[PDB]
């Protein structure tokens, strides 16, 4: 139910915006939260972001100074920025959500994730 | 023979004979701003 | 808290139990007094999906092959009877506390 | 002369909180807050934006510790008369204890400022749905929370869920902890090593020669679900039954069967573990246990009495 | 920045309650009192006198009725570099308990 | 027999039953000038 | 130096007292009937 949107194509040092498109949750339930998730190819899936529906934001530590996650419920849509953009970062990015308000199980339902490449 | 449980006066009597209670005093007085006011509208002209 | 999952690649022969084993630098009990250690499966070309949550829960939609097991900084993921759609990349991940992390995960071979 | 002094409260954002005062030790020297439906910003001795660092408070007796930056209120230069107008940005911090009382819905601060949310608001498992007054937005439950003393300057290393709450006025934060297993609706109050049970009359009487005193309940058990948040019941007659069987009667008796839980008028929840030898509602409690006292004390005197004329009826009788 | 915030209650005339408030359901926006020992006229919104209808307060626990006029405070338009000063009129009515020994 | 004092509410608990206490909140409200400021000091300039 | 704390309930020494009235009368009394029994 998780959309995932993203340019495929960025040039390094510059912004990148994604945007996550839900279905059959609002993030304005008591108890939603939605991260963002990614995966180098060939690497291990890494966590970087995730806000819950009061617009509190949590960030990886290493990438706190970079990234920048936001929602906008009116859409019912979180975008995910990322300034600064690195060859390094190219990847795959995921879309999650969480039940951690509900159940001790989070990332349950993924999106299928977009590949994100920075080369010019 | 059964003996019943009897007071004169209980706690919520007791409490009660008080004229004035401070926490319930405090708490009406504090949700003054909550209730006849909005707190979180920022108006910037 | 960090996972090191391990060994970074199992190749188990079919019908034989495999065994994955990782650890945190620091305990992932929570103040709840639970540990939220869960065990994610991607599948090649696929969105990775939930295995086990709370180290010793199945989620639903998994075969009993699939169990959990540990405490403090220790967890161990054991298949009693590893099959052909058991392939894939394996991660364990803790969400107790804030920052979160997955391990280097395991890529199961089938021999 | 003074021609006025307002004096006001400012909360301090969790932006300064975390990453300010709980990882650095300082403080900003500027308290920039929305007060009646404005953005206003108050700077320190009118000056430029500053990291103040937070020493102790002046020790007072009987009172929790207590950081401040500033120790003096900054006064206007004098000009020949002229109003003037003069700043004091003061960033204090204090350990308070806070109290709630059922249903636990809201509490209070030691400074006699209330704070209109469950203590137990959450992000985990239905800790969201407790009660709050306020906006979503002037909460933050920042997960795994690393509390750095002001004191010591020495970093905690097992982290803790610390809920945060920006009031209009003030700042609270607090370690989080689930509602149900914190707060019960009942205390344990009494532990009897020696409980006699009888049955009569379709009642049970639990006599107890310790502490002189016999309850009166009705024939059934009491359906332990019914008790509102009856979580502490359990595990206390559990562990105290258990303590106190080992004390005394291991070696003499055994138990039987799992405790079993009765309502004894005036409002007692006894929690019964028989022995052998070896051959929702909330419910309210009286606040005088003498009444009991008086029938122990009655049956007592009784029971040997109508012993001891009994032997003598059949003592006449031969 | 607030260089002072002046907060008082004023009482409401009579002619003010039986006239206005209990028939009109509605009460007036200038609030005319004497507070130490002169007459002291309020105005809201820094305007005319008006009269504004008593909307029902935002429900709190365990609270009795309540009504209010106004739920935002006024406050004076931005003039660089002057002190200004912005008025603003609540008429608050609330049932309350009273005791008695 | 031995009858040991026995009561349900001492006065401790009853007192702190309250969810505030007036005297406790104005104690420690009053201490706020001699903690968090300096009553003594003089400026004079 | 120590500060003693008292009970706010004399009830119990009262009921001491009523119990042991009563208790000694018949522990007495009774007695008699014994005696004037055995003899």
């Amino acid at each position: 139910t998780l959309k995932e949107s993203g340019p495929a194509l960025v040039k390094p040092t510059q912004t990148l915006t994604l945007t996550c498109t839900f279905s059959g949750f609002s993030l304005s339930t008591s108890g939603m939260s939605v991260g963002w998730i990614r995966q180098p190819p060939g690497k291990a899936l890494e966590w970087l972001a995730h806000i819950w529906w009061n617009n509190d934001k949590y960030y990886k530590p290493a990438l706190k100074s970079r990234l920048t996650i936001s929602k906008d419920t009116s859409k019912n849509q979180v975008v995910l920025t990322m300034t600064n953009m690195d060859p390094v970062d190219t990847a795959t990015y995921y879309c999650a959500r969480i039940y951690y308000g509900y159940r001790p199980y989070a990332m349950d339902y993924w999106g299928q994730g977009t590949l994100v490449t920075v080369s010019s | 023979h059964e003996f019943v449980p009897l007071e004169v006066y209980t706690r919520h009597e007791i409490k009660d004979s008080g004229l004035l209670d401070y926490t319930e005093v405090q708490r009406r007085n504090q949700l003054h701003d909550l209730r006849f006011a909005d707190i979180d509208t920022v108006i910037r002209a | 808290i960090v996972m090191t999952q391990t060994p970074l690649s199992l190749p188990v022969t079919p019908g034989e139990p495999a065994s994955i084993s990782c650890r945190s630098s620091q305990s992932i009990v929570h103040s709840n007094g639970n540990t939220y250690l869960e065990w994610y499966l991607q599948k090649p070309g696929q969105s990775p999906q939930l295995l086990i949550y709370k180290v010793s829960n199945r989620f639903s939609g998994v075969p009993d092959r699939f169990s959990g097991s540990g405490s403090g900084t220790d967890f161990t993921l054991k298949i009693s009877r590893v099959e052909a759609e058991d392939v894939g990349v394996y991660y364990c991940f803790q969400g107790s506390h804030v920052p979160w992390s997955f391990g280097q995960g395991t890529k199961l071979e089938i021999k | 002369q003074f021609m006025g002094i307002f004096e006001d409260r400012a909360p301090v954002p969790f932006e300064e909180v975390i990453d300010k005062i709980n990882a650095k030790g300082v403080c900003r020297s500027t308290a920039k807050y929305v007060r009646n439906n404005m953005e206003t910003t108050a700077f320190h001795r009118d000056d430029h934006e500053t990291d103040m660092e937070l020493k102790p408070a002046k020790v007072a007796t009987r009172t929790s510790r207590g950081w401040h930056t500033t120790d003096l209120k900054y006064n206007p230069s004098r000009v020949e008369a002229f109003h003037r107008y003069g700043t004091t940005v003061n960033c204090i911090v204090e350990e308070v204890d806070a109290r709630s009382v059922y249903p636990y819905d809201e509490f209070v601060l030691a400074t006699g400022d209330f704070v209109y949310m469950s203590p137990f608001y959450g992000y985990r498992e239905g800790s969201h749905t407790e009660h709050t007054s306020y906006a979503a937005d002037r909460f933050k439950q920042v997960d795994g929370f690393y509390a750095r003393d002001l004191t010591t300057k020495a970093r905690a290393t097992s982290p803790t869920t610390r809920n945060l709450l920006t009031t209009p006025k003030f700042t609270v934060a607090w370690d989080w902890v689930p509602k149900r297993p914190a707060v019960c609706t009942m205390t344990k109050w009494q532990e009897v090593d020696e409980m006699l049970r009888a049955e009569y009359g379709g009642s049970f009487r639990f006599s107890s020669d310790a502490i002189s005193t016999t309850f009166t309940t009705n024939l059934t058990q009491y359906s332990l679900s019914r008790v509102d948040l009856g979580d502490c019941i359990g595990r206390d007659a559990r562990e105290a039954i258990d303590r106190m069987f080992a004390r005394k009667y291991n070696a003499t008796h055994i138990k039987v069967g799992q405790p079993q839980y009765y309502l004894a008028t005036g409002g007692f929840l006894i929690a019964y573990q028989p022995l052998l030898s070896n051959t929702v509602e909330r419910i309210k409690t009286t606040s005088s246990i003498e009444f009991a006292r008086l029938q122990f004390t009655y049956n007592h005197i009784q029971r040997h009495v109508n012993d001891m004329l009994g032997r003598i009826a059949v003592a006449w009788c031969e």
